[PDB]
This record gives C-alpha cells, sequence and structure tokens, in this order.
C-alpha cells in the first residue's frame, strides 16, 4: 500500500496565509523527489514547486516565486507548502506527487485538498475522439529546451479522480496499463496512440516534461478524449 | 566551490576503504549506494578492468600522474551517464587496490583528487542538471 495523503486546503481571504501537508506511506520517503501540481476548477494541471531527497535542489513555477515555499521532513515522511500573500488566481485542489529517480515520471499521486482564496508551454489540441476499436492519436508540441533535450511523461484523468501515469520514458508502460497504449517521440514534438478504443477510455490526457531554460516543469493544456456510437 | 568539495569527499572515503577494506546527510546516502552500485560494476566487468590495470602498468608514484591523460581520453570520448560515472569511480577503486599490493598507498590519495578534477570540470553542467549527489542517489535507488 503505497499512498500519498493531503491535508491543509479550505477557504481563506486574499493575502491570508495557509499551509499543507503531505504524508507518504509504504515506501523510503527519504529516497525520492518531490512535487506539488495544482488544478484550477475545471481547468487544467499546473506544476508548482520540487524538493530533491535532502532538500538541496529546489525549484518553483514563476506563478508562485516569492509567495510559496517548499519544505520536508523525512524524519516524520511530510512533505509541506506554506502559501504566504494568496492571490483570486491561486483557488485549487493542490495535489502531492512522487517522482522515480530513474526516468523524472509522477507515478505515485494523492486524492487533493481543495485551497479556495476568496499559456501552457506545451501545446495540445482541445478535444479527440473516435469510435469502439478505433485508433486515436494525441499530440503535445515542445521545443528545442523541453521535448526536444528531455523524455516525455503522460497522464490519464478519469472525471472526477486524480491523475495516474499512463506513459513514461516517451512510450514506456507501467505495470497495469493496457498495451493499447502506446507513445513516441520525434524532435520536438511527441505522441500518444490508443489502437482500439474501448469505453473506459473515455477521459482527459495531458504530457509532460522538464524545461532546461525555465528550470521548471512544463505541462500540456490537455485533450478531451469522447467515445462515440458504443451501446 | 562546494560540488567539488562535496565530491572529493565521497570520492577519497570510498577508494581510502577500498584499499583498506575497513568502512568509517547527503554524503552519507551517496557512500551506501556507491558501495553497492561500485562493488557491483567491479565484478561485472573484471574481465575488461583487469585488462585495462595491465595495460597501463602502474608501478611507481610517476604512473599515477600521467593516468590524468588516459582518463581525459576515454572518458570524454562518447555520451555521459550515471553507469560510465561509476565505472569511473568503480575502476578508480580497483587501481587503488592494485596500490596497496605494490606498496605505493601513498598514491591512494592523489589519484582520488585527479578522478574528481575529470567529473567536476568536463561534466558540471551535467551533474548540476541531475540534481548532484541527491540524484546520484535517487537514480539507484531500490
Ligand atoms: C575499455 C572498457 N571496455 N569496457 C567494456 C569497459 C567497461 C571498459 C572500461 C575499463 C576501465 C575504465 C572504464 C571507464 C571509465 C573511464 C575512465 O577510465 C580511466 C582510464 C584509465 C586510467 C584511470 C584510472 C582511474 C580511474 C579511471 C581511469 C569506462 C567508461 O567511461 O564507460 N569504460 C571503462
Amino acid at each position: 500500500q503505497v499512498t500519498l495523503k493531503e491535508s491543509g486546503g479550505g477557504l481563506v481571504k486574499p493575502g491570508g496565509s495557509l499551509r499543507l501537508s503531505c504524508a507518504a506511506s509504504g515506501f523510503t520517503f527519504s529516497s525520492y523527489s518531490m512535487n506539488w501540481v495544482r488544478q484550477a476548477p475545471g481547468k487544467g494541471l499546473e506544476w508548482v514547486s520540487s524538493i530533491s531527497s535532502s532538500s538541496s535542489y529546489i525549484y518553483y513555477a514563476d506563478s508562485v516565486k516569492g509567495r510559496f515555499t517548499i519544505s520536508r521532513d523525512n524524519a516524520k515522511n511530510s512533505l509541506y507548502l506554506q502559501m504566504n500573500s494568496l492571490r483570486a488566481e491561486d483557488t485549487a485542489v493542490y495535489y502531492c506527487a512522487r517522482q522515480v529517480g530513474a526516468t523524472w515520471a509522477f507515478d505515485i499521486w494523492g486524492q487533493g485538498t481543495l485551497v479556495t482564496v476568496s499559456q501552457s508551454v506545451l501545446t495540445q489540441p482541445p478535444s479527440a475522439s473516435g469510435t469502439p476499436g478505433q485508433r486515436v492519436t494525441i499530440s503535445c508540441s515542445g521545443s528545442s529546451s523541453n521535448i526536444g533535450s528531455n523524455t516525455v511523461n503522460w497522464y490519464q484523468q478519469l472525471p472526477g479522480t486524480a491523475p495516474k501515469l499512463l506513459i513514461y520514458s516517451n512510450n514506456q508502460r507501467p505495470s497495469g496499463v493496457p498495451d493499447r497504449f502506446s507513445g513516441s517521440k520525434s524532435g520536438t514534438s511527441a505522441s500518444l496512440a490508443i489502437s482500439g478504443l474501448q469505453s473506459e477510455d473515455e477521459a482527459d490526457y495531458y504530457c509532460a516534461a522538464w524545461d532546461d531554460s525555465l528550470n521548471a516543469w512544463v505541462f500540456g493544456g490537455g485533450t478531451k478524449l469522447t467515445v462515440l456510437g458504443a451501446a | 566551490d562546494d560540488l567539488y568539495r562535496q565530491s572529493l569527499e565521497i570520492i577519497s572515503r570510498y577508494l581510502r576503504e577500498q584499499a583498506t577494506g575497513s568502512k568509517d546527510a547527503a554524503g552519507r546516502r551517496a557512500l551506501e549506494t556507491l558501495r553497492r552500485v561500485g562493488d557491483g560494476v567491479q565484478r561485472n566487468h573484471e574481465t575488461a578492468f583487469q585488462g585495462m590495470l595491465r595495460k597501463l602498468d602502474i608501478k611507481n608514484e610517476d604512473d599515477v600522474k600521467s593516468l590524468s591523460r588516459v582518463m581525459i581520453h576515454v572518458f570524454s570520448d562518447g555520451v555521459t551517464n550515471w553507469g560510465r560515472i561509476v565505472t569511473l569511480i568503480s575502476f578508480g577503486a580497483f587501481v587503488a587496490k592494485h596500490l596497496k599490493t605494490i606498496n605505493q598507498e601513498s598514491c591512494i590519495e592523489p589519484l582520488a583528487e585527479s578522478i574528481t578534477d575529470v567529473l567536476v570540470r568536463t561534466k558540471r553542467d551535467w551533474l548540476v542538471k541531475q540534481r548532484g549527489w541527491d540524484g546520484f542517489v535517487e537514480f539507484f535507488h531500490v
């Protein structure tokens, strides 16, 4: 039972302060990089921050620099997000996610916690559709410093669920992912293939890669995939 | 220069205990991984290691100072990765063991300095992008 569980979310006034916690169970926490990822209501995934195992390497997205502070206590298996000078734009569900040392894929995700305060670098088509049995393709476009220098990861998000690792290292499937799913990378672009649609494939799909110029994780804007004419 | 000092401390400590045979935060975690993977690489590549050792013909201190030439020449040849970096430090330990048998133990500390120098000078940017020694630990985690 390898799990991650977020705490701390709630209603806060603009300019307020709020502290988030993430409890890790079932693994050697001191040997993994940890990340925060947020999702505004009805919107796409947005990387927030990351911390290495010994706290030596820390990174933040441009939209939180100076107001948000990431920290970790390996003796309590806990990851924290200290949020000062909170803005209306910070309203989102915040996810805790584990990163694999050999691949940089986010293999374990928590259930999320709602923080209520009261343009992405990788482009994807906003929609895709098909019929059962059909082969459908979803594209992901980046540039020299991200996809052109690093591997691509794909994430599936079923309605009303947290994201899950679908593809890692361009075309590698983790245990539990059907072989209907495959990936490819060419230059500064990448693609996700579903060879033979099934009704449980109706979901949202996001790509992601590390950016060497921004020193940040860049996610795609997402693709809503609809399964038409079944019974 | 924290990165040069940190790398030297890890490489020197491991080379010392590989020759003596007696063990002694982020550095603590890196040595544990290095012992596990390093001693693994040494066994899997003994045929290649002994062949390189006999080709080098290290008998004194002068030979140890000339090793920096071959080091830069073969380490810089292709594309780097964590595995090649581990082979550099594992063969460095395999030479330090030979230096103990031929009564040249005084040449273990300068060899460790030469290894650290090549690593940091040629690959500093690669090491920084890969999260240095935190990254090294996370990569080999089992
Ligand atoms: C040949 C060869 N064929 N195969 C299949 C393998 C595994 C080897 C091999 C043998 C020995 C070393 C290496 C390395 C490391 C490169 C640096 O080594 C130098 C050269 C000598 C002086 C010296 C003294 C102390 C420490 C390092 C060194 C590599 C690699 O970069 O992948 N490969 C090596």
